[PDB]
């Protein structure tokens, strides 16, 4: 058992300037009988399958570019992106394979940073089938927006509420490094008749004033 | 409750002349044939009392001579009558219905265009399933005839059609023999050969399934002049797969009459017709054999075949053999056999084979000769339950239930007669007493009678000394025991020529077994190298000679071609039983000093338990690891078999040795390395082959290989 | 080119067992290592099992070291891993990976696409399929509600378009189920002229729903 | 470690019988056992290692056979210069552990033996102990317990017993027990005698002697 | 022919010290591993310690760990035990074995020869003469003498100068808590010749030169 450790868990970079990830086992990978260093790195995409960057600490893969260097001695390992461009989005790991059981590192995300940008947000009402259910479903939708940090709230007849809605935010945009979230509030139906009036508000970086997005119950 | 019961039939007609336009089912003119044929067969059933239960009628197919219609019929009867309903009753009632008319006036209105004989009509049984084979197969189709002393080439199969049938016809009085060829490596098909015009499951004469490396050929006959083949599930699509030739060939006789002469070798073969074809399912052989006196009995020596006892009613499938009114069924298992026969009163022997039932295996071979009925085997043990005379108290239990060793005077030890002591083997001849009155260096040159552990020169005379062979000085008349000893003379890491004898067998340029050069053409290696799937076919493999280092070419190494590739016979892939395998080189080696072959040891060398050996072997330096750059040599301790038997129960052979590493750790051994020891001569013996092992890692386990004493026979016979 | 398929998969009762096989092509089989790699749902990849190019040397984890066995089969060029003593930590997503060499400690070369094993007490259920538009350029979409266990397959128009799809992770509820939501963005043009419609596809309980989005 | 055992501890056979000895280790090897042949005065002669391998020289009348954890070593037939002792030893892993022994005597009929007594002298007397001896003479086999009553007492831990070797005429044995005590131990009490039990008498005799008169 | 010769076994007062030599004959003494075995007087074989091939390593027991030590000089072929605090339990007859495999690492490690052996005592008295003293009792009967209280061994005991050796028995000597030893010599006589012949036996003691005649009598 080698305990491999990375640095840093996260790291956020612009395109152009170089990167570094560090991976540190516990042991030495080098087998003596033929002087071979036998740690690989591995990028994990998002929402696809892991591919192989670099193996035994120096080559590269049939298809990985130039903009890869991978070094190291002994202990401490050193994964350099030269220039970083808006596809390098993901997860990377350093894997040891000088003993078994072979055993994966820990992860080290990478984000890039963009300038400001405006979300775009959207009310969508629960539909007809769902009134019978018993359940009534509303939702809020903002999207491309930077940077990730951006709080959604929901006001019912100008109350606040807690504890009933379930945010979900997805990952790193590849083309334009952007985020979309989605907010949803699960009313009964004691509650939904009781109400006249359903607002999202949203506070954000990109806008200088908290915009809001309100809607009447029975306009449509 | 109305059961349909199927009948198949031919029937043949003088009126009609068959042309070549019936052979083809697309023609205009055979479906006029075969709409008119129909109609007669639908008329004639009709006409007997078998109408009333006449379901439909179809002829299938159209022969050479005599225009001879194949068809199927289906009747609608009772259950309670389909026991009556036999097949020839049917055909008793159709001769009647065909003879009754011949002489009345009234004209039938079938025979007013087709006159039948009825002598030719034949009916078998068949059933539903059968009609489904037949009915799925009415498209690709061919019939030919086959004449005196020619041999046909088939015409190709369509890969369209996925199940093809040919339909043979030879001369009444000739049997058909159809040749199978194997062209590709492997391959997926499914064969089928039957002995009536159609595909009837209880005619079926063999199914071949597979498509194997060991044998290419298959040779089948059939005891009667017509023949189906049947071809199914072309999976992967490709042209060309086997090769059919058929020709006729005639009858003869298998029944001989001999009197044997006075010796104890193998006088000659008795054989099954046309071997090694597959016999005829209607064989008879009878064998006469005269012993010149009683005091000699008869051995019947078999290869790959055996007997055994059988319960009167079942009829046994390989076959019938009667020994002296003793009835036997024979059993292919893969070992070898040998049936040994007293004479109490008469002299002469006689042993019949016959085939109990339609499936039919491959040809029978055996060898006969004669033996002393007082100590059968002179100088040896025989084991009871398979007849062979196995070594007697060699350390090595050659009989199941272990008789060969028990109770004797020294096991694997010489004795002293002066005083009974046993003394070692190496300290007998050697050259200063060791039996207190000089016992051990008696006769030590003049001819002796054989034993346990005595080399036998060329001229079956004996040595006293234990491994004579190749250690610089004459020890029998006749000089045989240094003739070509110019192998086992060497010119952690092995050196640059520390190993000579050392071939590496790579494909694809990875290393995946080691193996020993024994002579200037061949290369001796473990069986269980091809057992995988790709690796078998001989053009993959490439043999380097004289290299240590397997990342960088040095000056020494060679490289050959493997031109044949010989497994053992008796070879079983689950037990790892007879793990032996042969390679002959492209062209032969040229002794340098960097390339020499080893030493084979004779049938009686002795190899002593105790003793130091070395696995010269590439191998994993480390658990899941690439293979070793460097060759590395490593020592290991033979173990008595009684050991290695206890430790792994009911699992280790006659044909294994067993050998244990340094405690405390190591495991890597390659497969097919070589297990040389060194004489007292400075000469390397081969003393086996790495074979298998458990326990990587395991406190105390051995390994254990391919005991070569035990296989040498083969190895001789083929490499000679 | 190099192709490989995971087979088996899906629900499986904590203490039960099951079988998963992958199915390789486009290279000589017997020439290279297989592995397994399963990966958590929200943790990192973990190794599980290894074999060589002819089960020479099989080696196992730590954590699955006698409740997995890894087999081949290079006739059938096929890899097969019999999982038994399943655990609720167990469920993940597996990966079947070609090494780069016939020794299992070689670099891992090629993954294939990995299927989802998955443990719970409760049993499988329908996912309930909602439209949702709302009432330049808008965005109008359809969620999915109640289903389990995963995955989901949300498409649109059976994957005719495909700019401008969002496709949320699930979520899971504090009852116990999963839902998302599939939305896409259009100009505000081709609202009352193009139909706009989303299919669903759920293996766990066999639906292919289709369901049409408008006001 | 490991702890061996044998059984018989003791033998007796004649010229043609055939022998049997066992041995069981504690706990299975890989039965790499020894046999050793100690003359009564000399070095242990290896007789067969691997618990089935004979050594060079060793005549062809032993055999040795066993596995697991039991072993057997067997002499078909007896001869003059076999009764010796015989030990096995496991020699596979360190502490190295011999067997407790076993004795091959000379089988002959049974004798009974004769009893005398020595009463202490004077001249022990005015040293300030005192000495009791009991003799066995011309008996077989060596089988025999011997127990001192002093005013109808049973003593331990103050007699020292020793017997002479199988003899070379006859095969008998000869025994010798003594008492020591002080000479207040030896004036406090009246009688004093050595009991004896063996299988060749059908009652245990006695012998008693009393002082001041004899 | 081999041979081991062994030197090197006398007296030792209890907390001593001692060395052992062990020559060997007739082999090469640089291939085989050797070891020490003891036997108490009276008792089983026991092993005591060994050493490998060359000097590679060298094994113990336990109820002597920490005080022996063996060695191995392989220039004059010997092998050496050195003990020291020595105590009452250490006497013993010492042989010097050889094994049949170059070290301990492999199966056959077998002992096929043997030394004759050294007697080493250890004791705390000093030497001292035998006290001998006459047995009578107060058919046929038996007369004789005991001998007590003497060190250290041997001690020889005859009947009339070897003129009476028919039915003579000397019982080995056997060790008290004292520290000395004691025996007796018993002969068996027919009783009519009790009262007609004398009888006179004879102790000779070498290490303490003592040599005494006598005579035995009701
Ligand atoms: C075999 O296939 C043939 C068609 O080629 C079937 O033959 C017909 O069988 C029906 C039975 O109801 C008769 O009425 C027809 O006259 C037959 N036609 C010919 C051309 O013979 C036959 O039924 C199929 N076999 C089976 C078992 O179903
Ligand atoms: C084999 O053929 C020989 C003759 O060729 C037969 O041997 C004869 O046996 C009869 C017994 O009635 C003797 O009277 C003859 O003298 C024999 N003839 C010869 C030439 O030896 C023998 O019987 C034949 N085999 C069988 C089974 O009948
Ligand atoms: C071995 O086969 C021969 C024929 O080759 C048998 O001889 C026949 O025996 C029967 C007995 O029922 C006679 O009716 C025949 O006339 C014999 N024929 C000939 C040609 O001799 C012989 O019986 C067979 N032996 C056994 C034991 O079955
Ligand atoms: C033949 O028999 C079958 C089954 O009994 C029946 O269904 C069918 O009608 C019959 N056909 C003719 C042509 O009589
Ligand atoms: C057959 O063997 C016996 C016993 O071995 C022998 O006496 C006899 O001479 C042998 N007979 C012949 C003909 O060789
Ligand atoms: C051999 O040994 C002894 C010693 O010389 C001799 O007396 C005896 O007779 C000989 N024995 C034989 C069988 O020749
Ligand atoms: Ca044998
Ligand atoms: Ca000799
Ligand atoms: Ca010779």
């Amino acid at each position: 058992d080698i305990v491999m450790t990375q640095s840093p868990l996260s790291l956020p970079v612009t395109p152009g300037e170089p990167a570094s990830i560090s991976c540190r086992s516990s042991q030495s990978l080098l087998d003596s009988d033929d002087g071979n260093t036998y740690l690989d790195w591995y990028l994990r995409k998002p929402g696809q399958s892991p591919q192989l960057l670099i193996y035994t600490l120096s080559y590269r893969a049939s298809g990985v570019p130039d903009r890869f260097s991978g070094s190291g001695s002994g202990t401490d390992f050193t994964l350099k992106i030269s220039r970083v461009e808006a596809d390098d989005v993901g997860v990377y790991y350093c894997m040891q394979r000088i003993e078994f059981p072979l055993t994966f590192g820990g992860g080290t995300k990478v984000e890039i940073k963009r300038t400001v940008a405006a979300p775009s947000v959207f009310i969508f009402p629960p539909s007809d089938e769902q009134l019978k259910s018993g359940t009534a479903s509303v939702v809020c939708l903002l999207n491309n927006f930077y940077p990730r940090e951006a709080k959604v709230q929901w006001k019912v007849d100008n109350a606040l509420q807690s504890g009933n809605s379930q945010e979900s935010v997805t990952e790193q945009d590849s083309k334009d490094s952007t985020y979309s979230l989605s907010s949803t509030l699960t009313l009964s139906k004691a509650d939904y008749e009781k109400h006249k009036v359903y607002a999202c508000e949203v506070t954000h970086q990109g806008l200088s004033s908290p915009v809001t997005k309100s809607f009447n119950r029975g306009e449509c | 409750v109305m059961v349909s019961q199927v009948y198949s039939g031919s029937l043949r007609v003088l009126n009609r002349h068959f042309s070549q336009d019936l052979t083809r089912r697309e023609s205009s003119a055979f479906r006029s044939e075969t709409a008119k044929a129909q109609k007669m067969l639908k008329e004639l059933i009709t006409s007997t009392r078998l109408g009333t239960y006449y379901n439909s009628s179809s002829v299938y197919s159209f022969g050479e001579g005599p225009l001879t219609c194949f068809f199927w019929f289906i009747l609608q009867i009772p259950e309670h009558r389909r026991l009556m309903l036999s097949p020839e009753v049917v055909q008793a009632l159709l001769v009647e219905e065909l003879l009754s008319t011949v002489n009345s006036s009234a004209a039938v209105p079938y025979r007013a265009e087709y006159e039948v004989d009825p002598e030719g009509l034949v009916i078998l049984e068949a059933s539903v399933k059968d009609i489904a084979a037949l009915n799925s197969t009415l498209g690709c189709y061919r019939y030919s005839y086959v004449g005196q002393g020619q041999v046909l080439r088939l015409k190709g199969p369509d890969h369209l059609a996925s199940s093809c049938l040919w339909h043979l016809q030879g001369p009444k009085d000739l049997m058909l023999k159809l040749r199978l060829e194997w062209t590709l490596a492997e391959c997926r098909d499914r064969l089928a050969m039957y002995d009536v015009a159609g595909p009837l499951e209880k005619r079926l004469i063999t199914s071949v399934y597979g498509c194997s490396r060991q044998e290419p050929v298959v040779e089948v006959l059939a005891s009667g002049a017509i023949m189906a083949v049947v071809w199914k599930k072309g999976l992967h699509s490709y042209y060309d797969p086997f090769v059919l030739s058929v020709q006729p060939v005639v009858f003869q006789a298998c029944e001989v009459n001999l009197t044997l002469d006075n010796r104890l070798d193998s006088q000659g073969v008795l054989s099954t017709p046309y071997f090694p074809s597959y016999y005829s399912p209607q064989t008879h052989c009878s064998w006469h054999l005269t012993v010149p006196s009683l005091d000699y009995g008869l051995a019947l020596w078999f290869d790959a075949y055996a007997l055994r006892r059988q319960k009167y009613d079942l009829p046994c499938t390989q076959g019938q053999w009667t020994i002296q009114n003793r009835r036997l069924c024979g059993l292919r298992i893969l070992q070898p056999y040998a049936e040994r026969i007293p004479v109490v009163a008469t002299a002469g022997i006689t042993i019949n084979f016959t085939s109990q039932i339609s499936l039919t295996g491959p040809g029978v071979r055996v060898h006969y000769g004669l033996y002393n009925q007082s100590d059968p085997c002179p100088g040896e043990f025989l084991c009871s339950v398979n007849g062979l005379c196995v070594p007697a108290c060699d350390g090595v239990k050659d009989c199941p239930n272990g008789l060969d060793e028990r109770n004797c005077v020294c096991r694997a030890t010489f004795q002293c007669k002066e005083d009974s002591t046993c003394i070692s083997l190496p300290k007998v001849c050697d050259g200063q007493p060791d039996c207190l009155n000089g016992s051990d260096e008696e006769q030590c040159q003049e001819g002796v009678p054989c034993g346990t552990f005595t080399f036998q020169c060329e001229d079956r005379s004996c040595v006293k000394k234990p491994n004579p062979q190749c250690d610089g000085r004459p020890d029998c008349r006749d000089g045989s025991d240094e003739e070509h000893c110019d192998c086992g003379l060497q010119g952690a890491v092995s050196s640059e020529g520390e190993w000579p004898w050392q071939a590496s067998l790579q494909v694809r340029g990875r290393h995946i077994c080691g193996g020993a050069l024994i002579a200037d053409r061949w290369v001796i290696t473990a069986a269980h190298c091809f057992q995988e799937d790709s690796m078998a076919s001989t053009v993959l493999w490439t043999v380097f000679l004289g290299k240590v280092w397997q990342n960088s070419r040095w000056p020494g190494e060679v490289s050959f071609k493997v031109s044949r590739l010989l497994l053992h016979p008796y070879h079983e892939e689950d037990s790892h039983d007879y793990d032996v395998a042969l390679l002959q080189l492209d062209h032969p080696v040229v002794r340098s000093a960097a390339v020499r072959p080893v030493c084979l040891p004779a049938r009686s060398h002795f190899f002593e338990p105790g003793l130091h050996c070395w696995i010269t072997g590439w191998g994993a330096l480390r658990e899941g690891g690439p293979i070793s750059n460097a060759l590395q040599k490593v020592d290991v301790q033979l173990i008595p078999q009684d050991l290695c038997s206890e430790v792994y129960r009911y699992q280790v052979t006659p044909r294994m040795l067993c050998a244990g590493y340094r405690k405390g750790k190591a495991c890597q051994g390659d497969a097919g390395g070589p297990l040389v020891c060194k004489a007292l001569s400075g000469r390397w013996f081969l003393a086996g082959l790495v074979s298998w092992g458990l326990g990587c890692g395991r406190p105390n386990y051995f390994g254990v290989y391919t005991r070569i004493t035990g296989v040498i026979s083969w190895i001789q016979q083929v490499v000679t | 080119e190099v192709q490989l398929v995971e087979s088996g998969g899906g629900l499986v009762k904590p203490g039960g067992s099951l079988r998963i096989s992958c199915a390789a092509s486009g290279f000589i089989f017997v020439d290279y290592a297989m592995h397994w790699v399963r990966q958590a749902p929200g943790k990192g990849l973990e190794w599980v099992s290894g074999i060589s190019w002819n089960s020479g040397s099989i080696g196992y984890a730590d954590s699955v070291k006698g409740r997995f066995t890894i087999s081949r089969d290079n006739a059938k060029k096929s890899l097969y891993l019999q999982m038994s003593g399943l655990r609720p930590e167990d469920t993940a997503l597996y990966y079947c990976v070609k090494s780069g060499f016939y020794y299992v400690r070689s670099y891992f070369d090629n993954w294939g696409q990995g299927t989802l094993v998955t443990v719970s007490s409760a049993s499988t259920k329908g996912p309930s399929v909602f439209p949702l538009a709302p009432c330049s350029t808008a965005a109008l979409g359809c969620l999915v509600k109640d289903y389990f266990p995963e995955p989901v397959t949300v498409s649109w128009n059976s994957g005719a378009l495909t700019s401008g799809v969002h496709t949320f992770p699930a979520v899971l509820q504090s009852s116990g189920l999963y839902s998302l939501s599939s939305v896409v963005t259009v100009p505000s043009s081709s609202l009352g002229t193009k139909t706009y419609t989303c299919n669903v596809d759920h293996k766990p309980s066999n639906t292919k729903v289709d369901k049409r989005v408008e006001s």
